């Protein structure tokens, strides 16, 4: 059951839409993941061409972009699921600023 | 602190070098690093072109900063990076070369 739920989670995040005929001759479908639909705000943080330099200003712009449309979100609330390394790096970057 | 990567023709004609760093005090140091490559982007090599940079405090009056020759550009540089003290909001870059090289341009600023 744990393996089942982990697979479902990974499919919902990184899945892609498809429809194909299976080996028995019947259709086989794959769901479209979360990252499939999110296209407006996708950012690659790093150095080099095609990437955005990581600074406090870039982070503020990235986080404030999602509030442009209220949409259906009530109370202006969002939920963030982040990795431990990324959160620690954000905590480190907030220190250098004269105002955090 | 990277402005553009790739084709010399793809170097932007105007670059915004005004940066909000540190406190409300504006920056007073400006230094430019130029790195050339071979035909392949990863491996470094020399170049034939010459780059010229100009800076404007108000965006219309330009002041000469310096010039860099891609011939000296390589794994170990031999030229001296341009250095300017003062307030600059915009950077003007002009190239005089054959083009079709992968190049590195870097801008360093100080409080």
């Amino acid at each position: 059951m744990f393996d089942y739920y982990r697979d479902v989670e990974m499919a919902f995040i990184y899945g892609r839409k498809s429809e194909t005929v299976g080996e028995n001759g019947k259709p086989e479908r794959t769901t479209g993941g979360l990252l499939n639909f999110i296209t407006t705000n996708r950012t690659q943080f790093g150095t080099g061409a095609g990437k955005t330099e990581l600074t406090e200003d870039s982070l503020i712009d990235f986080f404030a972009n999602v509030f442009n449309y209220d949409g259906q979100g009530a109370g202006n609330q969002r939920i963030a699921f982040v990795g431990n390394t990324a959160l620690t790096k954000i905590n480190k970057l907030a220190r250098n600023s004269p105002s955090t | 602190m990277l402005v553009h990567y790739g084709k010399l023709s793809d170097m932007p004609t105007v670059v915004d070098v005004n940066t909000t760093m540190g406190t409300d005090v504006p920056e007073d140091l400006l230094e430019i690093y130029v790195g050339c490559y071979a035909a392949d982007g990863k491996t470094p090599a020399a170049g034939t072109g010459v780059l010229t940079f100009h800076g404007s405090w108000n965006g219309v009056h330009k002041r000469l900063i310096g010039t860099v020759d891609l011939a000296a550009a390589g794994e170990v540089i031999a030229y001296n990076p341009p250095l300017m003290f003062g307030g600059c909001k915009k950077l003007f870059v002009s190239y005089t070369g054959v083009g079709t090289q992968i190049v590195d341009v870097y801008v360093h600023r100080g409080e």
